[PDB]
């Protein structure tokens, strides 16, 4: 709709967070009074890490994604020193913080998150976007507690990576299915399945898919996670098979 | 090509120590690196495909080596015939 955006279009409120390359602020568009988030990135720190190339790709991808479980990028503008991203505001914060607060999630909250993530990822895959880096700190929560995926030679965070990535083999969209498995386990248990005191041990556990469940994890949850965490990418479910998994349908909430 | 070739020599030596073997290094066929974050740190891994002689016969191996260049650190993760 809107020809172009400027800082003067927004009232600014409190800092919502400090990112790597600047800060995120609460904001409000003046004509509509709609509440948003404004992410300010300092160009200098972007050069100083050569992230710029990715930002370009992020902005262009996230620009064309329209999904209830993916954080909207409404628009952007820049000045001499800063890039500004106009984002959907997620008032309930990151899943990372909620998990720190609660230690672990019940089956209903987990199954809901997993449904929302699988729907988001299915849409992405249909647009030939692979996320490859979903972890709790990149998941935000909307006003009804709905999950929003935030972020679109550093491969990732070891605990969340599949065997094919850590072992330097080729990979494709099936990596996101592995991630879903790790996330489901972490949500229920409070830590990811291959967590260890050394990265050497984590590496080995992933490569051999060696993990176990605490005794409170139910048969249904175990069945889903064990399908997701297959060494062979080919043998991992399709996202549509996650959405219809019996544990998912028994436990997930339907969008508000 | 330089620090890599060394790394390969190191992988072969660590294999020889771990497995009580006497492999002789020949050359590097292929080599990749990736970096990972773990907790608050970063680690690189090299993926080397090398030829070495086992009892005189040239064979292809893949080594994976952890490298933290900052602390003069390196460590064989795995070493396997292709
Ligand atoms: N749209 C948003 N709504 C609400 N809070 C947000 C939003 N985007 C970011 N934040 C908050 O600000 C922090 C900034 O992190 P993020 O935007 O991921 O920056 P970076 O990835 O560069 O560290 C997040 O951890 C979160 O708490
Ligand atoms: N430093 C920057 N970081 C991110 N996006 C930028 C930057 N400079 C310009 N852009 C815009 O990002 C998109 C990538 O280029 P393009 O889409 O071809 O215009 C466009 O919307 C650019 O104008
Ligand atoms: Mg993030």
């Amino acid at each position: 709709k809107k020809r172009q955006w400027a800082l003067e279009d927004f009232e600014i409120g409190r800092p919502l967070g400090k990112g790597k390359f600047g800060n995120v602020y609460l904001a409000r568009e003046k004509q509509s009074k709609f509440i948003l988030a404004l992410k300010v990135l300092f160009k200098a720190q972007l050069e100083k890490a050569g992230v710029e190339h990715q930002l370009r790709r992020e902005v262009e991808i996230q620009s064309h994604l329209r999904h209830p479980n993916i954080l909207r990028l409404y628009g952007y503008f820049h000045d001499a020193t800063r890039v500004y991203l106009i984002l959907e505001y997620a008032p309930l914060g990151t899943v990372y913080r909620e998990l720190q607060k609660l230690s672990k999630f019940d089956e209903q909250r987990t199954a809901t998150y997993i449904t929302e993530l699988a729907n988001a990822l299915s849409y992405c895959h249909s647009k030939r976007v692979i996320h490859r880096d979903i972890k709790p700190e990149n998941l935000l929560l909307g006003s009804a507690g709905e999950l929003k995926i935030a972020d679109f030679t550093l491969a990732g965070t070891l605990d969340y990576l599949p065997p094919e990535m850590i072992e330097g083999r080729m990979h494709d969209e099936k990596v996101d299915l592995w991630s879903l498995g790790v996330l489901c386990y972490e949500f229920l248990v409070g830590k990811p399945p291959f967590e260890a005191n050394t990265y050497q041990e984590t590496y080995k556990r992933i490569s051999r898919v060696e993990f176990t469940f605490p005794d409170f994890v139910t048969e249904g949850a175990r069945d889903l996670i064990s399908r997701l965490l297959k060494h062979n990418p080919s043998q991992r479910p399709m996202l549509r098979e996650v959405l219809e998994h019996p544990w998912i349908t028994a436990n997930s909430s339907k969008p508000s | 090509s330089l620090e890599i070739e060394e790394l390969a020599r190191f992988a072969v030596d660590e294999h020889n120590k771990k497995e009580n073997a006497l492999l002789e290094f020949v050359r590097v066929v292929k080599a990749k690196e990736q970096m990972f974050q773990w907790r608050v740190e970063f680690i690189t891994m090299y993926y080397l495909t090398l030829e070495a002689k086992d009892g005189g016969k040239k064979k292809l191996y893949e080594a994976k080596v952890w490298v933290k260049a900052a602390e003069n650190f390196k460590e064989l993760q795995e070493f396997k015939p292709v």
